RNA sequence: CUCAAAGAUUAAGCCAUGUGGUAAUUCUAAUCCAAGGAAAGCAGGCGCGCAAAUUACCCAAUCCUAAUUCAGGGAGGUAGUGAGGAGGGCAAGUCUGGUGCCAGCAGCCGCGGUAAU
């Protein structure tokens, strides 16, 4: 007959105020009219509760809700089979979990809110899964049963017995500074205590990670990239079998994230089990032997797929569709402009834009050098390189925030600027802040697509910025820079705290407005793909981090990309199906052939 | 060509006029494909419409699982035999005429493609790329 | 990574049945044969690595090769091979011609010799 | 309590997992693919159906395999899982309230159309 279906309702309490509506949910529902149970009022917490058993799937309640607090979805009973854990009534529920394997590295990739973080806790022994039920007083026993038919069953027996104690590298990057000071006192102390391994391990681990400078600094003092790496150090130093990493690429620069990936992989060689979660595909590919994909709506649900190969899992990810599950997880496919695709205009505007001379900025501990370059109108320039190179310093000077030690840049131009690390320091609510900058930008349809509808800022409008979240704040900041008119716009590292969909919304944003408005933009980035889409020229930075650095004039996309990628020595041939960068291993004949051609990347362009 | 064909296609010698039968080269259960129409073909009194490499045709299955017989469906030509000529100067030809049953969007009905597949078809129909072994 | 195999000719790769006692194949079981890919013995740019052996020294020194010189791990063990590696006659008696390898316990440095055979 | 049969009947149907190069094998001088190439035993799953259990422990026993030992062995052994009737033939007288050839009983014989053995 007909296929089977279900109803699931998740309500957000933040969005709900029963006083204004009245308990309208109960009154409007047709089941309750009849005298049924579908919506029950909880006198206590004073929240509406919707029971999935009695609900019709009508959706009448959803429309009537004045805010948009209720969500009812109909699924083919895809979710019911898999239930691992649920937070509570009408809240996030997790489905499936990632397999662990000894001697190898298993990847995880998904959009935020999927339960990748939750999954780690369950494997860690930190949290016990309720099984979408009562299971609470240590009922590890029931969890093995639920896992039967899955390879995780063996793991759960091991965890309960406590033969193995997993080491976890904590996920939330913002939270860590508050938790630890010193580790107690200074990063160096942490590394000495934790070092179960070789005395060589202390030195070796620090050298490879580029921690040398950072040892004396305290944890609270650390910058985001530095903060991440110390955590990684402790996860090598520890003695154990299972090493869990949760988002190790966060905050890190392009050079550093690759470095972290290699070191982490070394664990597999000692035949120690490794698990990892990543937002970055370049990093994910290198680390993993096996990959899981986590999909589903954010904060509603997230299911883990069956284990897959490294190459295979990545390929399926980019399609935006999964066949067994039969879900189009992402509404639109990701594509990069060919450069054939772009509009052809004679560019200058007023003959070229402004130009800067050689600049120098010296702190007295770090020195930045800049080579005279030129900027033109309606163009976009990417800035790449490792952090501590003075990528941030350079942008500031152009902003006029910083004064150069030598050189000068006094432009007539009006500048809008977005800072790299965003910490709130503005009193006021989110809507008020954005309205002051510009209203009318808020009216535009473009802004509805990218900001307002996806996150639901309407709910955020009353919330304080101190009270806010990381990724949500990021999209808002990028948009705000665009809020006001300026000849030149400056953005620094827009990719931070953002998942796949979120960054790509940003990529479309910068390119489209700049093209249209005929204004120029400088964007700093670590993400390969984001730079490619937005830019026409690039500046590459080089030197040694935390010591000195150098900048170059803007150069074409092909030219700049070869230089940058030559510093890394990883080529990204091309995958014929995905058109994705495909990484090339060191000493090789195929990779060797490329080195003689000068092609690090490939696109829909002519080339051998 | 048409729907789901991302890419354009450079002209290649027409090998297969209506009435032609090609080998079915998937694992769908179909043994052959009988061409009744070429998509995107034009009109001239008396001319048979005729397909080539990476053209979408409209076919019936003359030989094959009965659940596939007695009806018209889309297919895509994957190997030729009439020799044609590429822009690198080459005149080339396969040993058989063959295509694979497919949907208007261009998705394979089957999961494998047995034998080689000419690149001009691979380049044209991504789900055909997927299921192809040796290309060209 | 496929190894070349002397004698094939060909500048391509081919798959051959291989047997006990041969290049590019080590059998797991008695009388097992495997059909395996193998590279031709004719050099092409499809090679990652050429394997050469020096036959005549050139006019100049190559550092890690002519400058450095490396001891033959193990000495003669069978009687008459000791006799030959020293030229001896079935008169000279081996025992005090065998090699003697020193190796230390820390403050006890030792001395190990083979065990002559035949 | 001791003794323990057990997925054969359905589908001998299908199976997750337990000096140098190279994508990668115990590499070697219907699945993974750096597109080149390489790969019906225990438990346990799916399916199937009317129909059959655990991803456990162990060499102690019984013996087996390799050479003068005591190595190996899911052969094997321990555990886990895993017991209606009261009309007649039939033996009960069946008694009291509800039902009316509706609901239901009934292996057959037959019950049931307010006073139902
Ligand atoms: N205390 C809680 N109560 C209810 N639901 C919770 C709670 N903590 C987490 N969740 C739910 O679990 C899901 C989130 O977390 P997890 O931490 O599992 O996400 P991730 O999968 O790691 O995603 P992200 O990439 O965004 O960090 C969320 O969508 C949320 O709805
Ligand atoms: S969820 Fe909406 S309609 Fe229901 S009580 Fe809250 S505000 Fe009123
Ligand atoms: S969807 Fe319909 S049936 Fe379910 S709770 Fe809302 S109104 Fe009641």
């Amino acid at each position: 007959m007909s296929d089977k279906n279900s109803r699931i309702a998740i309500v957000s309490a933040d969005k709900c105020k029963p006083k204004k509506c009245r308990q309208e949910c109960k009154r409007s529902c047709p089941v309750v009219k009849t005298g049924k149970l579908c919506i029950e009022v909880t006198p206590t917490s004073k929240i509406a509760f919707i029971s999935e058993i009695l609900c019709i799937g009508c959706g009448i309640c959803v429309k009537k809700c004045p805010f948009d607090a209720i969500q009812i979805i109909n699924l083919p009973t895809n979710l019911e089979a898999h239930v691992t854990h649920r937070y509570s009534a009408n809240s996030f529920k997790l489905h499936r979990l990632p397999t662990p394997r000894p001697g190898q590295v298993l990847g995880l990739v998904g959009t935020n809110g999927i339960g990748k973080s939750t999954a780690l806790k369950i494997l860690a022994g930190k949290q016990k899964p309720n099984l979408g039920r009562f299971d609470d007083p240590p009922e590890w026993q029931e969890i093995i049963k639920y896992f039967r038919g899955s390879e995780l069953q063996n793991y759960f027996t091991k965890m309960l017995e406590d033969d193995i104690k997993a080491i976890i590298k904590p996920q939330y990057v913002d939270n860590i500074p508050r938790a630890i000071k010193g580790p107690v006192q200074k990063v160096g102390e942490l590394l000495k205590l934790r070092m179960e391994k070789s005395p060589e391990d202390v030195k070796r681990y620090i050298k490879i990670l580029q921690l040398e400078n950072v040892l004396k600094r305290d944890i609270e003092k650390l910058s985001g990239g530095e903060l991440q790496r110390f955590a990684i150090g402790m996860s090598c130093v520890q003695e154990a079998d299972v090493y869990m990493f949760d988002e190790p690429s966060s905050y890190l620069d392009v050079k550093q994230r690759l470095n972290a990936a290699q070191i982490i992989r070394s664990l597999l060689a000692p035949t120690k089990y490794v698990i990892c979660v990543e937002h970055d595909l370049s990093v994910l590919d290198y680390l993993s032997d096996f990959v899981c994909i986590i999909y589903g709506v954010p904060s509603v649900y997230g299911v883990v797929t069956l284990p897959a190969s490294v190459r295979e899992g990545i390929n399926i990810f980019l399609d935006g569709h999964i066949p067994a599950e039969n879900l189009r997880f992402r509404t639109e496919a990701l594509q990069f402009r060919i450069a054939d695709a772009t509009e052809d205009l004679q560019n200058d505007s007023a003959s070229r834009a402004f130009s800067y001379p050689s600049l120098k900025k010296t702190q007295g501990d770090f020195v930045l050098n800049v080579e005279e370059g030129e900027f033109s109108d309606s163009e976009i320039l990417v800035m790449m390189g490792e952090n501590g190179t003075g990528k941030t310093t350079l942008i500031k000077l152009l902003a006029g925030a910083l004064k150069p030690d030598e050189g000068q840049d006094i432009p007539k131009l009006n500048v809008s600027m977005k800072p790299q690390k965003i910490a709130p320091k503005f009193p006021g609510t989110v809507r008020q802040l954005f309205f002051k900058k510009i209203r009318g930008q808020f009216l535009n349809p473009q802004f509805q697509t990218d900001v307002v509808k996806p996150l639901r800022i309407d709910d955020i409008i009353d919330q304080e910025v101190q009270h806010l979240s990381g990724g949500e704040l990021q999209r808002v900041a990028i948009v705000l820079a665009l809020g006001i008119p300026a000849d030149i716009y400056l953005i620094d590292e827009p990719s931070a705290y953002l998942d796949s969909e979120q960054r790509i919304i940003c990529s479309k944003v910068i390119r489209r407005f700049i093209l249209h408005n005929k204004k120029t933009a400088f964007i700093v980035e670590h993400d390969f793909i984001m730079a490619t889409y937005l830019a026409d020229k690039v500046i590459v930075f080089e030197g040694i981090p935390s010591k000195n650095a150098h900048a170059r004039a803007p150069e074409s996309l092909l030219t700049g990309c070869n230089r940058f990628l030559k510093n890394l020595n990883v080529t990204f041939r091309r995958d014929p199906n995905s058109f994705r960068p495909r990484i090339n291993k060191l000493d090789s004949q195929m990779d060797k052939e490329q080195k003689s051609s000068g092609n690090y990347f490939f696109l829909d362009n002519t080339g051998i | 060509s048409g729907n789901g064909a991302q890419g354009t296609k450079f002209r290649i010698s027409l090998g297969l006029p209506v009435g032609a039968i090609m080998n079915c080269a998937d694992n769908s259960g179909a043994r052959n494909l009988y061409i009744i129409a070429v998509k995107g073909s034009g009109s001239r009194l008396n001319r048979l419409p005729a397909a080539s490499l990476g053209d979408m045709v409209m076919a019936t299955v003359k030989k094959g699982k009965p659940e596939l017989r007695k009806k018209v469906m889309p297919a895509i030509v994957v190997r030729q035999a009439k020799s044609w000529r590429r822009r690198d100067g080459v005149f080339l030809y396969f040993e058989d005429n063959a295509g694979v049953i497919a949907n208007p969007k261009g998705e394979m009905k089957g999961s494998a493609i047995t034998g080689p597949v000419g690149k001009e078809c691979a380049d044209l129909w991504p789900r055909v790329a997927s299921n192809s072994g040796v290309v060209v | 990574g496929f190894p070349m195999k002397q004698g094939v000719l060909l500048p391509t790769r081919i798959k051959l049945l291989l047997t006990k006692n041969v290049s590019c194949y080590r059998p797991r079981r008695d009388g097992e044969r495997k059909r395996k890919s193998v590279r031709g013995a004719i050099v092409g740019p499809d090679l990652a690595v050429l394997a050469l052996v020096i036959v005549k020294k050139g006019e100049q020194e190559l550092e890690g090769l002519t400058d450095t010189t490396v001891p033959k791990r193990l000495g003669p063990k069978r009687a008459n091979n000791i006799r030959k590696f020293f030229g001896l006659s079935k008169e000279d008696d081996v025992r005090d011609f065998v090699i003697r390898r020193e190796v230390t316990k820390g403050e006890k440095t030792y001395t190990k010799a083979p065990k002559i055979q035949r």
